């Protein structure tokens, strides 16, 4: 059994294990110093990665759900074009997912400011860098998950509505739950970044 | 060099400039290829629908246009002694627009293929096709918006 | 105070962001390579 | 793009506030010029 | 306004018709409350397309 | 998960296929066709269904049961060829493998030499050469080696059943390897049923031949599905109908459904159960197989009703097989 | 989208104005709005000639929407006037509410002062400024929220 | 020569004349939106003259294609 | 006819953009317009080929 | 200033937040979508029993509720002006991992059980209590993860 | 200090996380693979309200083992905790977690076989619980290892 | 001290964990695949829980070996233990764990095949148990190696 | 100096390489896919050979873009070139290369599909050309970005 | 001392582990494949058990080769052992382990084929034995290499 | 020397390697992919053998380009060569190698189609030649870039 991707996974795992054992045995285990990596690394990489991944993963989830449910509803729409406008609420809730990411990206971009070199790596700047990074990842990944889920559910809703219009209604509740998931992700991202100060 | 303006700072700006156009172009290429397969399959029977079915590849193209816009805007913010702040601003703009336009192009390709096929079988599905496809395009549009917001803070 | 003379923080985060971009590129190229053609609707009637 | 998004704002944001919908089309019994291109219909539509 | 929306319309039916619409009312009101937020968010596309 | 990647290529396909599934005649529509009194009345009533104006070019005088069957089969084959044309990659190969069964049927039917291809989906470039291939020795190395049936090959009923054994084994392997989990399970179950039907029918055919050695059937019984390997081996050792009953006594499904009633009716009923169950999976390509079988049974039922109103004998009109 | 319930309010009557004008808020350029107005007028002025004439599908779609496109173009011209956009460039038809400093060195990062407020439309003093995006985004985002 | 190309080039050249004429006028009047930036051309009337010449080229195209309308 | 003129088009596409590129590079140090002229020559060859393909 | 409170500890605190919310969303989405696939075909359009049909998606949503609770509790202990220790950083990271993976497992099991469950007991109401009991055993997994997260919150943020 | 680094609680927190993560994964697999496999005769199942619960019970028991070990290592965690204590808590967490994951896989596969091969004969549903016990006792062994090791976590520690 | 670094108990704890982890994975495979094979005894009741269960008991005995080694290496673990003790203890843990994993794979494969065959023809049973003995003896060898290693884990340590 | 380290020309040389490498990969994919399409169709429709070979032309355009950017980056290379120049040359190379790779994939897929379609339906040729142009402008955009970058590679650069 | 470092016994313990681990996996594969073959054939011909359990025995033999090398390496491990003897113990462990893994693959595949063939044709029996002898002397080569290598582990060590 | 480090010739040597390795790999793909088509073609109609060998020659020309670049950069190598010339020889090697790899890929695929088509339709021969030329000029462009880089390699270099 072989695959190139798994071969590289095992190769890099072996290389990292060997490097860690080499550093540890020679008494230089503290050279692998992920904490000092977090301290020395520029806070802006964290902040802008947070924003970029927030909007990017929100858009990935929105688009993924969108083509799932849109392809399903166009296929089901061949016999019943009435399905389009009825089940378009699925596309709508998939798009709202990306709008959440856009809103969070706006909020976090409000935090981006030129910090002084004398104050570059302070407690507040590191805190806000990590906060924006992980809050953007939280919102973006939750939005990706919710967009895929809402797209799957809306595809099922479109197909069921094609089978019978009465089956549509209760699947829209599932779509509502999927949208609430993304809303919760957005509010938790806001709470994570709520007390993060600007770069100063 | 300085602590704020390291020699490696322009790496992020240049790679973001590259990333914008690259990922938006792969998104546009996926959209164009998938929707063009759909168009060519469809219009063997009904070539009269060429200028309807052309919409998804056009939207894929506008995705790459958004990428071009962002890449140009961040490119003219580049400098040898540019700050690390603006370097990561350019990186964030390029990455946001690239990943967003990539996802939007994938969605546009798949939805456009399905839509041209359906709207060739069912003409009333044209408005549905195009209205889903605009909803896929708008995601790359949102990525463009975030890239513009970030780039507005480059210096 | 430096973490490495070779693996400096600048080089390390350049590598990190380039690896993130390369991961997204590999995913994009995988999806694009999954583009098979529906020949039947357009091959040999 | 802008006109499709305005269609989005109307079908979704504007009408869902008030539009009950699901009415019955009027479409009365009336004669029309049924051109012979309908020979495509009932022979290539099934 | 959330309990108001859930209750007032169905309870009138329960008392005065002489409730079966509880499910429809509850789903309608939850989607209304969430659609208010999502619609306010979605109107940002005016600015989005204008800026683009 | 199931639907995460499914809709990249098959979302439109699967949506259209269950759209056709919604177009399958309901029990009420079969009843309405039953109450008809003439072939023109059946034409109109069936045009009221999702078949639409398909016999629209056929006058009542030209209208016959054969024409009704041919047009229904043509509509099914056009729908299948549309779905296959819009398909790519794994689903395209899945549909090609579906066609290989009809290809084998055409091979067996045409080598009988008059017998034409008689099935559009089993057509291949060298199929009519089989009408003129009297020498079975020249079969593979002349005709079939160019065909997709080449990996399968290694009186005619022996050739047909060997081809089906190899085809079903290869297609089960393909389903296991290249098909996602829900569709994998559904297609494996459907192939278990298909191989069970083939094994039972082949055993009942061997019942009528003294030269049917137990080891000879090893080249013939697919050994796939719930009957495998145990009930398959028992059928191989079975000498008569009592042996078949003893073999089928060892399984849950298809037990007590060959000792009474019409065997074809029971196989079709169980097939409709399995297709109805397969339609429940939402992101599975097995929906295509379920649709194909359902439509074939629908065309059979329609032709049956057409016969029962063209030759009367209406006592048999209600014996059609349907779950919809 | 759907046919209205019997004798309920018809959404199309509000739509006549709201659809073209949301389109305009999103579109918002006088050069492009002018081009769209000319395109629509080419269908509205020649209306009797394209009527009673075969139109295909795309050109038929353009003709049936000719008044839709006309209102889109006109409201887009108004919006671009408020956005102060004719193509990429801004109009300078009124005195700006912002006055630059009395003198500066070439390359100096100057800041304007509010001598007043621009009568109608965005002030042309914002054209080419490096913080134009901040004010434009604040304006257009709050405009979107308010008008929505 | 053909009516379609004649109309296309007539319309494009009419917009060319109008737009390049107004651009040349705005450069010739040293309008801030065209000359106010350091990155803009330094001498308004000089570029105004060449934009005016381009407007005359589109005038030639417009009048010619009118002769083939 | 096609056998010869299509040889001309393949030769044009292979050679003329590259020759235009290097000639403009020799005459001008500005890289941007050099690449612009090279791409313009390539796209002009493409456009002429498409025009003659439509003419058939 | 304080060796036990290095400035990079909030990285692990916010990582705990993300591990809570993202993975709880994974669990809730898997459960809700997978069970919805079953719910779409079952039900025979009977209105009054929809509230029994929707049990799996309710439990799936409760998993996301656990995730939100934990992520909120972690985020409320994160602030740039407080003396946030590295011990608390690892404690919050373990909170996030525990609750997120417990809710992910719960969502997987909820979906896999609930699709076939609703397809069964919506047509065979006898199996209702059995299927619901299985779903309860599926949901207590996320409950366990949330309990661990709460304990680690109280101990770490002391 | 050398014996008690600031990063010492990292391993303890990762052990606490693993105790939940892998046991919950195993329990989810067992519950899903068991409850979703019931078909054929189990589709009717008239004789009782529930007939596929025992594998789900044992998967829940695996999850309870994970919960117990995770809570114990929570209450064994500390800010100035020794590095040895961190390694011990990591070892106990990994022991219980991955042993319970193995037990959950075994329980899921055995239960799937038992309920998928449903039959009217009582033999399976009265005898396969022995195989299920042999599957669950693997998680029990993981629990025993984790409890002993954790009991040694703060023994003769300075 | 250099011979007894603070990271020495890391390898010891990882050995203790592995000894039960990998052994339980092997025992889980052996129990699970043997159990699905034993599901062929749905027809033949008198073999279920009487003779067909030998492979699952042998997998359990593999897990007993893993538990024994894990406990033994747990009680030799300590904060100030030598790094040589850590390496020896990790070696014992890996030996028993991965040898038991191999033995469990072999036991599962052969037990499934043999139980199905014996349900077809009982005389295969005596050969099956012999082959299963050969498969289990692999884990017995792993036990022996791990016991010898643990026996010298603290013999001449300074 | 630190602005011009000795490893600075590494990025420039690999950008020079990557431009031509990835544009050639895209052009090769387009040429191969559209060429198997052409070879499959022209057996039955030989006279279409002049028309349906256009996607190969469009792939060659991508290759010419890559050649142009590679040569520009080559003449912009120096031993003591700035590290900024290295990053900009790498960015231009990657931009043109990967954008032309995407364009070449699009051209190959669309050309194959459209050539096989137009062998049946002559009217499809115009649609094929329009879609192929929409696919080729992606490489054109990549070229534009690469040219702008390379123009800025040495402006206001100090050593 | 630099030529007898503290991390030297790491390679020795990993060699001791591998010597039994990889040989046990090889033997497990051989015994599994062969057992499947036997259990398939012995159903139809239940007297050839002694003739077809030969490759299982050979897999056991390569396993005892691994056991021998593991115990010999184990008795050579010391806290202050040289880094040279550590590398040689690792090399001997790998030499026996991976060569016995290859031998186990060969024995399993050959024994599977020859068991399923011998029942159909008894003349194949001696040929199968011969091929298995080649496939088992294949691991005997690894045993010889490991023994020669280990004998040199402490020959001239300072 | 900072500008001429000892590891500078590594990039030049591996550029010389790559220039031939990848062009020869592309030429290998081209020659194999086209050769199988030629063989499957001439089995039916061998008279067009020397007409169908064109794509093989065009693929070999790619390896010739790689050989040319390898030779030039090989004679550009020196012990004390600059790091700049090392990077640029690596760039030339990668340019020609991977451009020729793409060219050989394209030539192989389109020649595999084209030999068959030309045998079935002689007019398609010139079309296949055309597409082969458009594929081959990809390697020609790679050669041009590599030659320009190599000429630049040691000019104005300190």
């Amino acid at each position: 059994k072989f695959s190139f991707s798994h071969f590289l996974y095992y190769l890099v795992l072996i290389v990292v294990i060997v490097y860690g054992l080499y550093k540890l045995f020679t008494g230089h285990g503290s050279d692998i110093n992920f904490g000092k990596f977090l301290l020395r690394t520029s806070p802006y990489m964290w902040a802008n990665l947070g924003i970029a991944l927030c909007v990017g993963l929100s858009v990935v989830g929105a688009a993924w759900g969108i083509f799932i449910t849109g392809s399903s509803m166009i296929g089901a729409g061949v016999r019943a074009p009435r399905i389009t406008t009825k089940n378009l609420i699925s596309i709508i809730f998939c798009e709202v997912v990306a709008i959440y990411g856009l809103i969070i990206a706006i909020v976090f971009s409000s935090k981006l400011t030129v910090a002084t070199a004398e104050n570059m790596y302070s407690k507040s700047n590191l805190y806000t860098g990590y906060s924006l990074f992980w809050a953007g990842i939280t919102v973006g990944a939750s939005n990706l998950i919710c967009g895929i889920a809402v797209g799957i559910t809306g595809a099922t809703a479109a197909i069921s509505d094609a089978a019978d219009s009465a089956l549509f209604v209760k699947i829209l509740v599932i779509e509502i739950f999927g949208s609430i998931l993304g809303l919760l992700g957005l509010i938790v991202g806001l709470l994570m970044a709520g007390k993060a100060s600007e770069f100063q | 060099m300085t602590e704020l303006c390291p020699v490696y700072a322009p790496f992020f700006g240049a790679i973001g400039c590259a990333s914008a156009i690259i990922f938006t172009s792969l998104g546009a290429a996926y959209g164009t290829a998938k929707s063009g397969v759909g168009i060519c399959a469809t219009c063997v029977l009904r070539p009269d629908l060429l200028f309807k079915n052309i919409v998804p590849v056009i939207m894929a193209g506008i995705i790459a246009i958004y990428g071009l816009v962002v890449s140009v805007l961040v490119c003219y913010s580049l400098g040898q002694k540019q700050a690390l702040y603006t370097g990561f601003i350019q990186l964030g703009a390029g990455l946001s627009v690239g990943l967003s336009g990539l996802a939007a192009g994938f969605a546009i390709g798949i939805v456009g293929d399905a839509g041209v096929r359906g709207s060739s079988q069912q003409p009333r599905l044209f408005v549905g096709m195009i209205l889903i496809l605009i909803f896929a395009e708008v995601l790359g549009l949102y990525g463009l918006i975030v890239a513009l917001l970030l780039n507005s803070r480059a210096t | 105070d430096i973490l490495s003379s070779i693996w400096t923080e600048g080089l390390l985060m350049c590598l990190i962001v380039s690896a993130l971009l390369l991961f997204i590129l590999i995913v994009a190229l995988s999806w694009i390579s999954n583009l098979d053609i529906t020949y039947g609707a357009l091959e040999k009637s | 793009s802008a006109m499709l998004h305005s269609l989005r704002l109307h079908w979704v944001e504007s009408m869902s506030k008030f539009f009950v919908g699901e009415g019955l089309p009027y479409e009365p019994f009336a004669f029309e010029y049924k051109d012979m291109e309908v020979a495509v219909a009932s022979a290539s539509s099934s | 306004c959330i309990p108001w929306l859930l209750l007032v319309k169905p309870l009138h039916f329960k008392f005065t018709h002489k409730g079966d619409i509880m499910i429809h009312q509850v789903i309608h009101t939850i989607e209304f409350c969430l659609n208010c937020v999502s619609h306010t968010a979605s109107y940002l596309r005016l600015w989005a397309l204008s800026l683009a | 998960m199931e639907g995460v990647y499914f809709n990249i290529d098959n979302g439109f396909i699967e949506g259209v296929v269950r759209g056709y599934r919604n177009g399958l005649l309901s029990n009420n529509q079969y009843i309405n066709l039953t109450q008809c009194d003439t072939l023109e009345d059946l034409k109109l009533q069936l045009s009221s269904t999702d078949y639409g104006n398909f016999l629209s070019s056929v006058s009542s005088e030209s209208l016959t049961t054969s024409l009704i069957q041919e047009y229904a089969s043509s509509k099914l084959y056009h729908e299948f060829n549309y779905i296959r044309d819009q398909s790519s990659g794994s689903t395209r190969k899945f549909m090609d493998y579906i066609t290989y069964g009809y290809m084998i049927d055409n091979v067996a039917l045409m080598i009988t030499g008059i017998l034409q291809r008689c099935h559009p989906l089993g057509w291949f470039d060298t199929l009519p050469t089989l009408s003129v291939a009297t020498d079975l020795e020249s079969l593979y190395e002349t005709v079939l080696v160019d065909t997709p049936l080449a990996p399968y090959f290694k009186n005619i009923e022996i050739i047909r059943n060997k081809l089906y054994k190899a085809y079903l084994e290869d297609f089960y392997n393909f389903v296991t390897e290249e098909i996602p989990e829900p569709a994998k399970e559904c297609m494996q179950t459907l192939l278990g049923f298909e191989a069970d039907r083939r094994s039972i029918n082949i055993a009942l055919n061997s019942l009528q031949s003294s030269d049917i050695d137990p080891d000879l059937k090893s080249d013939l019984l697919p050994n796939i599905g719930k009957l495998y390997p145990l009930a398959t081996f028992h059928l191989a050792q079975a000498q008569d109908f009592e042996g078949v009953r003893a073999a089928l006594a060892n399984v849950y499904e298809y037990r007590g459904f060959l000792e009474t009633g019409n065997l074809e009716d029971h196989f079709y009923q169980l097939e409709m159960e399995l297709c109805r169950d397969a339609f429940t999976q939402q992101f599975a390509i097995s929906t295509v197989w379920a649709w194909m079988k359902s439509k074939e049974q629908e065309v059979r039922n329609i032709t049956w009703i057409a016969e029962c109103i063209a030759q009367n004998q209406r006592e048999r009109i209600n014996n059609y097989i349907s779950v919809y | 989208y759907g046919i209205a319930q019997y004798r309920e309010i018809n959404a199309g009557l509000p739509t006549i104005v709201t659809f073209p004008f949301m389109f305009a808020i999103m579109f918002g350029d006088m050069g492009h709005g002018f081009l769209m107005t000319l395109a629509a007028l080419s269908l509205v002025l020649n209306e009797k000639k394209i009527n009673k004439m075969k139109r295909g599908e795309i050109f038929d779609m353009a003709f049936t929407g000719r008044y839709i496109i006309l209102l889109m173009g006109v409201f887009s011209m108004y919006t671009g006037f408020l956005y102060n956009d004719i193509f990429s460039k801004t109009m300078t038809i009124f005195k700006s509410g912002w006055k630059w400093p009395d003198h500066w060195k070439k390359g100096e990062s100057i800041t304007a002062t509010s001598v007043g407020t621009y009568p109608i439309g965005l002030d042309w003093a914002w054209h080419g400024t490096e913080n134009a995006l901040l004010f434009s985004n604040s304006y257009k985002m709050k405009l979107s929220i308010l008008m929505g | 020569v053909s009516t379609g190309k004649a109309w296309c080039c007539t319309v494009l050249s009419a917009f060319g004349v109008v737009i390049l004429s107004v651009i040349a006028h705005l450069f010739n009047t040293n309008h801030e939106s065209f000359v106010g930036s350091i990155n803009d051309p330094e001498d308004g009337p000089a570029v105004a003259h060449t934009v005016y010449l381009a407007a005359l080229v589109y005038l030639v195209f417009f009048v010619f294609c009118g002769f083939q309308v | 006819a096609v056998i010869n003129k299509l040889m001309l088009f393949t030769a044009a596409m292979v050679v003329l953009p590259v020759l235009t590129f290097f000639i403009i590079q020799q005459f001008t140090p500005n890289t941007l317009i050099s690449g612009g002229l090279a791409a313009a020559m390539a796209n002009v060859v493409l456009i002429v080929y498409i025009v003659v393909a439509f003419r058939e | 200033s304080n060796i036990y409170a290095p400035l990079y500890a909030p990285f692990f605190g916010f990582a705990g937040c993300a591990a809570a919310m993202v993975l709880s969303c994974l669990g809730a989405a898997i459960g809700t979508a997978k069970s919805g696939i079953g719910i779409a075909g079952i039900g025979t359009f009977k209105p009054e029993l929809i509230m029994k049909s929707l049990i799996p998606v309710v439990m799936s949503g409760i998993l996301a509720i656990y995730g939100l609770v934990v992520a909120v509790l972690i985020a409320g202990n994160l602030s740039p002006t407080e003396d946030y220790t590295l011990f608390n950083g690892f404690m919050h990271l373990s909170c996030g991992l525990c609750v997120g993976f417990a809710c992910l497992s719960s969502g997987y099991a909820i979906g896999m059980v609930g699709d076939v469950g609703v397809r069964k007991y919506m047509h065979q109401p006898r199996l209702f209590v059995g299927i619901v009991l299985i779903l309860i055993f599926s949901e207590v997994l996320g409950l366990y993860g949330m309990i661990v997260a709460l304990i680690l919150n109280t101990r770490g943020s002391e």
